[PDB]
RNA sequence: AUUGAAAAAAAUAAUAUAUAUUAUAUAUAUUAAUUAUAAAUUGAAAUAUGUUUAAUUGAAUAUAUUUUAGUAAUAGAUAAAAAUAUGUACAGUAAAAUUGUAAGGAAAACAAUAAUAACUUUCUC
RNA sequence: GAAAGAAUUAAAUUAAUAUAAUGGUAUAACUGUGCGAUAAUUGUAACACAAACGAGUGAAACAAGUACGUAAGUAUGGCA
């Protein structure tokens, strides 16, 4: 019933000869939502990434400061503000 | 030196586009073969890595290019700006 | 009967045998006690033979 | 014998573990086990010297703050006061962020609110 | 055994003798794991942290500035009540437990140079409680908590037994991982930046959250997890994903100078503080 | 450049070695280790890269510390204070580690590890309570060696025996070993290491071997007995190795009896106590103590009260322990000792 | 030892060889290994021998000979999840309750919750 | 003035002890870990406790051998 991975026999880990754990790990640079690169030490094998939503770009962290893309390729032509003026009559609720 | 042999096998799956430029990339490690001397020790090989010594694991789509610390107020020198230096706490004066 | 009796016999072969008791299905229980005709310390093996729980021998060579 | 998921799982458990993928044991000349040592002993002692001088200068700025509140206690009680209240639940402005590595394209922000 | 009474004799001399010096049997473990001579040996010290620095440079000095009560005494915590001796009774009578509390608290000292509050620990529960059916997933996650930290994990087993849960005794579920120093700082950078943000409505840690001494908590779901880059970047390897309990641990007294401390790292905190 | 210069400092701080000094002090990582003899080895063998820069760097750092340290050290006028300040100068030079950690303490050859020189002896001193003193230690307290002669040790000087002239083997005798009666048949020689900052030429020592184990039937219990009695012995911390060369007849208190054990009177403890002489002001030169030698005896010895009478401090101590063998008969025949008694098995 | 790079030696410890002694010592030489172990028509790498391109090296590709991949947890003298219940050696401290924290709820897991006077070492005014 | 160490004090035996209940146990007898798997060995056992006898219990010491421990030593099954 109980999904496993049935263990071997452990191997002996002498006392002294026990290893850290150092990873390997790449040197990665990450370029926020805007233009500020932070380098990270990372695990997956990417020198560069560059990041959409950030703290730099979301309103909490700076107060002071595809279905919607297909819908605007597909009513291109009518260009849809103006159009929210027109239609929002708030008498009907 | 001390760092574990990357773990290819998780990152990249066998027979497929992506493992193949990575493999590309690389350069592999001299085995031992009978009848030659190796004047550096014998080879000690696993996971393709030479353990006797450091491993180097070489890697919108765009470059991720770092802006200049040094900025073209601290070029000009001038005391009014606070651009001026990016590293340093300015006071008020 | 949950706990049987057994003979241990010496591996030195003096005659000497000392008896233990054990589980049904126990493994074979050799020991190393004192013989006093050969005065030392001496395997001794379980002279009769009797069934025993098969337990799975633990591999160490990764298989498969 | 094992199924894909299980392949998987265990790979994962291969990425974890230590298992032939650890190298040899860095080993020494005696003279380069010295210079070493030399190394580490000395940058120990330059963070010594640094968290004393950032320890000095915070106990500086504690004697300045006493030295401040009690003249202020002396001449003006309700400045004094004003001065020392709960500030329980202060925060930090989310503007002051932690320096990046390298900075943005627009460095300062000249307007606000 | 003619016996089990314990009673270590008396000596006459006052040197301390470690007694692992004198054997000769685990010869690198004689040597510290700072020691380059050791196979514990790991490079500490690796690039400047930046949090850390960041810490150091602004926020130490300003959250000094901010503790300073003028001539603010140590407030005592609940302690072990002695006894009157208006009766015979109370002369070998073990001390009255603390007022409120069974446990004793401890005292809270004035901020001055020394004790001003900083990050300590961070630790990431993740108790995965499907994997009371599939132990394979305890393992999954523990890989995902390598991945997220670039630390080794420990894993969690079920220390209680419960029917009306389907949970047995030892068994391997989830894992943790306690960060310190710079990975941890890392760990906390990541957050703050890439993924709390990535959530949708955060409005941030609760100021109700947290220890009554210097501690404060939160934890992300399995949608927030697929935000930490090293899951993102391999979607197809990651179908599944567990959610995961934070205890940041700080050096403060109380908990609001931790939450002040941890708002200087760029953390929201949004409900009434206590 | 403090490290460099030798026109104050002795020459046993910079490493005699040239090739070692070389391969310490380069521009780049080029050469390859002396301390690897073998040519392929030497091929095989790779240091961790960058490590140079960085070592001149520590290097100058450290050397700028000893020599801010030496401009406090000459100001200093009282003389542990100045050797304390010497110390913090040099510990951390690359060249006087180096000496230390791999090269012989025990036998230190005075060009490479000069105990004369205050580091060097400071070093030897944390070298000794790393190992060797904590298991002396250990030796007095489980044997009972400490409150069955006397009462506690300090543990200052590191005293290690020989028993160089019975046999012919070469072996320093770890505390607390059993020798065969052939080994200790004639006598021992003693080094006193002392690490302590003290007047080398006022200073005397007295060397007192005492056997709290041999049987008293009158009293139903055991007696002391002083088996080797020496004082007024002059240590320097270089020459320091107490042979029948250095030390006259008239320093023998006590000559050397051997360990002659009864047969069935069981294991004996032979424990070696190191004292230093009470210095006298206001005296130029070693000031002497003339002993009563009617007064102490040899079949019984109370090592306390001795002490009490002339104001000794013990700074050291080694133990061996003897028992019956075949040879003791031989060892008193020779020794012109009577038959030796032979006790019951049974401890009645 | 040959090979790379640009007279020797002076610890401990281990290993090899030799001998000293009714003493598990000393002498000389050298600093190995350190998380591995059979079995892979299929993955990956190296070297050797060919052929084609820009005497040459890179690059591509064929065969041979190898090497790797059997991917599996403890990395710490581990310390109150479960497991070897008798020996010995070394080391450590539990529990409850309380305050919190993603699903988690009275009840799953993780964190935190008595006092530093004196002492030693290190840095520093 | 700071960091690190050694730790000490207070509390605790309410957990835990293969198993009832009681006494004992942190100096741990509880727990972890290395080695081991030997002492869950062989002949003589005085002397005590208990005790009608039959039995029962603790056990110094002597001799043979074994395991761990640098050593001191410990182990003749299990905290009782
Ligand atoms: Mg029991
Ligand atoms: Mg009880
Ligand atoms: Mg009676
Ligand atoms: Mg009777
Ligand atoms: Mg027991």
């Amino acid at each position: 019933t109980r999904i496993t991975l049935p263990r071997r026999p452990a191997k002996k880990i002498q006392l002294g000869k026990s290893r850290p754990a150092i990873y390997h790990q790449f040197n990665v640079k990450m370029e926020l939502s805007d233009g500020s690169v932070v380098i990270r030490r990372s695990q997956y094998p990417k020198g560069e990434i560059r990041l959409i939503q950030d703290q730099r770009n979301n309103p909490l962290w700076n107060p002071s400061r595809g279905s919607l893309d297909r819908f605007n390729k597909r009513y291109s032509s009518l260009f849809s503000t103006v159009e929210l003026s027109e239609e929002n009559k708030k008498k009907t609720q | 030196r001390l760092m574990w042999t990357f773990p290819a096998y998780f990152y990249f799956k066998k027979g497929t586009v992506a493992e193949h430029k990575f493999l590309s990339l690389q350069k592999g490690p001299i085995s031992k073969k009978n009848g030659i001397w190796f004047p550096r020790g014998i080879p000690d090989i696993k996971h393709g890595r030479e353990r006797s010594t450091k491993q180097e694991v070489k890697l919108v789509n765009r470059p991720v290019i770092p802006n200049d610390r040094i900025t073209e107020a601290d070029r000009s020198n001038d005391m009014k700006s606070l651009e001026r230096q990016l590293s340093r706490t300015l006071y008020l004066l | 009967s949950k706990n049987s009796v057994i003979k241990l016999l010496s591996t030195a072969a003096s005659g000497y045998s000392r008896y233990i008791s054990i589980k049904k299905g126990a493994p074979l229980v050799t020991q190393v006690r004192y013989d006093p005709v050969v005065k030392r310390h001496v395997l001794f093996k379980e002279a009769k033979k009797r069934k025993v729980a098969e337990r799975k021998p633990l591999d160490f060579l990764r298989t498969a | 014998s094992l199924s894909p998921l299980a392949q998987r799982v265990v790979t994962q458990l291969s990425v974890m573990s230590a298992s032939r993928k650890q190298p040899k044991l860095l080993k020494l000349a005696r003279e380069d086990l010295i210079k070493h040592q030399t190394i580490e002993k000395c940058w120990s002692i330059y963070q010594q010297q640094q968290r004393e001088r950032r320890n000095l200068q915070l106990e500086l700025q504690y004697k300045s703050i006493e030295r401040s509140m009690n003249l202020l206690q002396e001449l003006s009680p309700r400045l004094f006061e004003a001065a020392n209240a709960s500030e329980k639940g202060k925060r930090f402005p989310m503007e002051m962020k932690v320096p990046t590595d390298f900075p943005p394209n627009t460095l300062w922000h000249y307007n606000f609110r | 055994p003619k016996s089990a009474c314990s009673l270590v004799k008396p000596v006459h001399h006052l040197v301390k003798i470690d007694k692992s010096k004198l054997s000769p049997r685990f010869p690198e473990l004689k040597y510290d794991k700072s020691d380059i001579r050791s196979p514990g040996f790991k490079p500490k010290d690796t690039h400047a942290d930046r949090l850390n620095d960041h810490y150091l440079n602004t926020l130490q000095s300003d959250l000094l500035l901010i503790n300073y009560s003028h001539n603010a005494a140590v407030v005592k915590g609940l302690k072990q009540r002695a006894w009157s001796g208006d009766s015979p009774y109370h002369l070998n009578r073990p001390p009255k437990n603390p007022r409120g509390s069974k446990a004793q608290l401890p005292d809270i000292h004035p901020i001055k140079w020394s004790n001003i509050p900083g990050l300590e620990s961070v630790v990431i529960n993740c108790f995965v409680r499907e994997a009371r059916e599939n132990q394979l997933l305890a393992i999954t996650a523990a890989l995902q908590l390598q991945q997220i930290t670039g630390c080794k994990p420990h894993p969690i087993f079920s220390k209680n037994d419960v029917p009306t849960w389907k949970l047995r005794k030892g068994h391997q579920m989830g894992a943790k991982v306690e960060l310190k120093g710079k990975e941890m700082s890392q760990f906390l950078s990541t957050l703050t930046e890439i993924v709390l943000p990535r959530i949708r409505e955060y409005k941030g840690i609760s100021n109700q959250s947290g220890n009554r001494f210097g501690g404060i908590s939160f934890g992300l779901t399995a949608e927030d997890i697929k935000f930490f880059p090293e899951i993102d970047a391999n979607q197809d390897s990651w179908p599944k994903t567990f959610g995961m309990h934070i205890n940041i641990n700080t050096s403060a007294q109380l908990d609001y100078q931790a939450r002040t401390l941890l708002s200087g790292f760029q953390f929201p905190f949004f409900g009434e503080e206590k | 450049h403090i490290w460099s210069d030798f026109t104050t400092r002795p020459s046993s701080l910079s490493i005699q070695s040239s090739k070692v000094k070389n391969y310490l002090f380069q521009k780049k990582a080029s050469l390859d280790p002396p301390s690897i003899s073998r040519r392929s080895n030497r091929i095989k063998y790779s240091p961790p890269e960058h490590i140079d820069e960085i070592f001149r760097m520590s290097y100058d750092f450290l050397e700028q510390r000893s020599s801010k340290f030496y401009e406090l050290a000459n100001k200093t006028k009282n003389p542990l204070k100045k050797d304390a300040l010497l110390i913090k100068a040099e510990i951390n030079n690359p060249e006087v580690q180096y000496n230390f950690q791999f090269n012989n303490k025990l036998n230190n050859v005075k060009d490479i590890i000069d105990y004369d020189v205050p580091v060097y002896r400071h070093l030897g001193k944390q070298h000794w309570e790393s190992y060797g003193q904590m298991l002396l230690m250990q030796r007095l307290e489980t044997l009972a060696a400490i409150p069955d002669t006397l009462p506690t040790l300090v543990p200052r000087a590191e005293v290690n025996i020989k028993f160089p002239f019975s046999t012919g083997v070469n072996k320093w005798i770890e505390p607390g070993e059993f020798l065969s009666s052939n080994v200790t048949s004639m006598r021992p020689i003693f080094k006193i290491q002392e690490y302590e900052l003290v007047n080398v030429e006022k200073q005397l020592y007295t060397v007192l071997i005492v056997n709290p184990d041999v049987p008293d039937l009158s009293n139903d219990s055991f007696k002391t007995a002083l088996c080797y009695g020496l004082v007024n012995i002059n240590l320097t911390y270089n020459d320091n190795l107490i042979d029948p060369r250095k030390f006259h007849s008239s320093n023998i208190i006590a000559d050397y009896l051997p360990p002659v054990p009864e047969k069935n009177a069981g294991k004996q403890r032979f424990v070696v106590w190191v004292f230093r002489q009470p210095l006298i002001e206001d005296k130029q030169g070693p000031n002497m103590l003339e002993i009563d030698r009617k007064e102490l005896s040899r079949d019984d010895f109370d090592i306390r009260q001795f002490t009490k009478k002339y104001n000794l401090t013990a700074i050291g101590a080694h133990i061996w322990r003897s028992e019956w063998d075949a040879k003791v008969a031989a060892v008193r025949e020779k020794y012109g000792l009577p038959p030796g008694r032979v006790f019951s098995r049974v401890r009645r």
